[PDB]
């Protein structure tokens, strides 16, 4: 019984630098009118940027011969990779058995 | 003054201090001891686990693992 | 034209924009769904599934005592997760297939009424083919055509 | 030769002759997709084969520090300060003729005084 | 030759680790006829993006 | 020979692509125009 | 590290110059005659003939490359499907799977596991397998064209 809820939604998706896409394993978003950027809570901010313009054929779903529970989210607007006291985490990727 | 160019025979001490360090048979010293140091923990490791599968009519199994080697 | 070793005497005797919030939903929402990415490879531009029409879905299609060879968990339960999904009308048929690299960072940003967003980490991601387009099967008939 | 691919099957065109009006189309056996010929040029072999001479030139060549310097000056802007290379394809009867490239205008000019 | 060595070698996980931070776009990604002029990059004769 | 662009031209009486096309080869390879075959690069010495 | 493997690939280039119908298989372990690279590519889940163009030569502009391939191409064309690949490179070799439904299984897994033992072993990555091929057979033939 799959069932396409809307696909209305747009969603963006994120590359996120690795650290902290793993720590999440909240901010408040600026957006400048071409540039933009991520006013954290504390803390960096970042400029995120365009990365794809036009992604099409590229949508997101969820779960709930064996057929499953199935819905539809919607679609992938845009594509964006995150760009980045900056200092001190260059140095922590400069840093990167027994 | 120190931050001159260097002349030729000058070049000689940089040799000097790179035989202090490595010594003339090195190579085969550093190779063994990277192989001493690591490559026995990673051999070891990489297939240390063997179960035994044990069938009674209930089915059982029996396992022993490889861990920190040790040498003297 | 001689070696200088007199260099122990020598050193001895020298020295507008707009500002929307970011908010981590309640895992409840999470622990209910995974959340998967799709790509197609048409090179269609537009497949919005709305074009793709209906009805939708979307599924899967005596020994003594002796040895048994030792594997990973992750890796055991992908394995053991090997019926690919397909979708349809009641006929458009696409195929996916995980991708297996990309998992590594993937953020999504839904974007909501309101400009502030919920975001969510991506489970994994699959490339759907559009199969069956010309629809020929000619299977073992064509291998023996090829035995020509 | 230039060979266009069919649309949602992607592939490679072969050439039809319409015997109806007498003018080439191209087919994808896989569909029924076909559309019109642009050159009555289908196929070309190109035995004696120039092209590959100039290739490998990238953006950045003039960062390469192997390659040797020149000092004769750019037909079109006229700056002395270039890097030379001999043709890229390998072959037994490839001329020795150099490639002059300019790290200006990036322009490429051979040093060939008999053929231009 | 007298200053000869042999390599003992390293892992290549934190190198490999280390590109992808910098803007290595990774393999799954590329689409040749898009970004022609792109080096494509090698790891230990493995090719990563 | 007085056309600055030497050409030659040539068509004949079901997939006539290939046949015409294998036919190219055996310009090329199959026809000895003149001479003794198996010799090459014959050189003058005095 | 580990297993001392000596598993080795070969792409091989068919005919001689001035011939036409110079055409490209390739040897896998295991399986006894060598496979057209179209063929390979299908197992590696691209049907698509422009696509397995892309992944060999990485420049549109290029006429020649892309005319050597036509012949691999027409080899594709008889042969166009994943599944029905999958079948035909098991069928080819090592006949002891002797069922069907095992058989196709078992030669997607030696393309997982066997077939390029570096890169990886783990499944999904065929995507990464398939352009390191087609960079092979691009660098074979930017060698039968004296580049
Ligand atoms: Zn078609
Ligand atoms: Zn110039």
């Amino acid at each position: 019984d799959l069932d396409l809820e809307r696909s209305n939604r747009q969603v963006w998706l994120v590359r996120l630098p690795m650290f902290l896409a793993e720590k999440w394993r909240l901010g408040k978003i600026r957006i400048n009118k071409s540039k933009i950027t991520l006013l954290l809570n504390e803390p960096h901010e970042y400029d995120l940027e365009l990365t794809k313009k036009v992604v099409e054929n590229e949508y997101v779903f969820t779960e709930q011969t064996i057929p499953k529970k199935t819905a539809i989210v919607g679609t992938v607007c845009h594509e964006c990779q995150v760009m980045p006291y900056h200092k001190i985490v260059e140095q922590r990727r400069n840093i990167v058995k027994e | 003054d120190e931050s001159a160019p260097i002349t030729a025979e000058d070049s000689w001490a940089v040799i000097s201090a790179f035989f202090r360090e490595k010594g003339l048979v090195s190579q085969q010293l550093d190779s063994f001891n990277q192989f001493v140091d690591y490559t026995l923990q990673d051999i070891i490791c990489e297939d240390s686990t063997l179960i035994l599968e044990q069938l009674a009519q209930i089915s059982r199994k029996y396992e022993i693992s490889f861990g920190k080697i040790y040498v003297t | 034209f001689i070696k200088r070793d007199r260099m122990r005497r020598n050193f001895l005797r020298m020295r507008e924009y707009n500002e929307f919030p970011l908010r981590a939903i309640p895992k409840e929402d999470l622990e209910n769904m995974r959340t998967h990415l799709l790509k197609f490879q048409s090179k269609k531009k537009i497949n919005p599934v709305t074009d793709f029409h209906l009805p939708v879905r979307l599924h899967r299609k005596r020994k003594t005592r002796q040895l048994k060879v030792l594997d990973e968990n992750a890796k055991k339960l992908r394995f053991e997760e090997f019926y690919p999904w397909v979708m349809e009308d009641f006929y458009n048929t696409w195929v996916g297939s995980y991708e297996a690299g990309n998992s590594d960072s993937y953020v999504l940003l839904s974007v909501e009424d309101d400009g502030s967003f919920t975001m969510i980490p991506a489970d994994k991601v699959y490339k759907f083919t559009a199969r069956n387009k010309y629809a020929t099967l000619t299977i073992d008939e064509a291998e023996k055509r090829m035995d020509k | 030769t230039t060979f266009r691919f069919c649309r949602d099957c992607n592939n490679m065109l072969y050439p039809r002759e319409d015997k109806e009006n007498n003018r080439l189309l191209f087919e994808c056996r896989t569909c029924s997709y076909v559309e019109e010929a642009g050159s009555p040029l289908v196929y070309r072999h190109e035995l004696i084969t120039n092209i590959g001479e100039t290739a490998g030139v990238v953006q950045d060549i003039g960062s390469d520090p192997t390659l040797p310097r020149s000092d004769r000056e750019c037909p079109k802007c006229h700056s002395r300060e270039n890097v030379f290379f001999q043709s890229q394809q390998r072959r037994k009867d490839t001329s020795m003729v150099l490639f002059f490239v300019c790290l200006s205008c990036s322009h490429i000019f051979t040093s060939d005084q008999k053929n231009k | 030759s007298l200053m000869s060595c042999i390599s003992v070698g390293t892992d290549p996980m934190p190198i490999i680790t280390f590109l992808s931070e910098w803007g290595m776009e990774p393999l799954e990604d590329y689409v040749p006829h898009q970004s022609p002029d792109a080096t494509r990059v090698f790891v230990n004769g493995v090719w990563h993006g | 020979d007085n056309d600055e662009k030497l050409i030659i031209r040539c068509r004949v009486v079901a997939e006539e692509d290939h046949m015409l096309k294998k036919i190219e080869n055996t310009m090329l390879e199959n026809i000895t125009l003149r001479g003794v075959e198996n010799i090459e690069r014959v050189v003058m010495m005095k | 590290k580990g297993s001392r493997f000596i598993s080795t690939l070969q792409v091989k280039l068919y005919g001689r110059e001035g011939s036409s119908a110079r055409t490209i298989k390739a040897t896998l372990p295991y399986i006894k005659q060598d496979i057209p690279i179209v063929i390979i590519f299908r197992a590696l889940g691209i049907i698509p003939d422009g696509e397995i163009l892309e992944h060999i030569c990485y420049d549109v502009n290029d006429w020649q490359m892309l005319e050597m391939l036509k012949p691999c191409v027409e080899d594709g064309f008889v042969i166009q499907d994943r599944e029905t690949a999958l079948d035909f490179i098991g069928r080819r070799g090592t006949a002891l799977g002797i069922k069907k439904e095992k058989r196709i299984q078992y030669a997607k897994d030696i393309l997982q596991k066997e077939f390029l033992p570096h890169i990886t072993q783990l499944e999904g990555f065929e995507s990464r397998k398939a352009f390191f091929l087609g960079y092979m057979i691009n660098r074979l033939l930017l060698c039968a064209l004296d580049r």
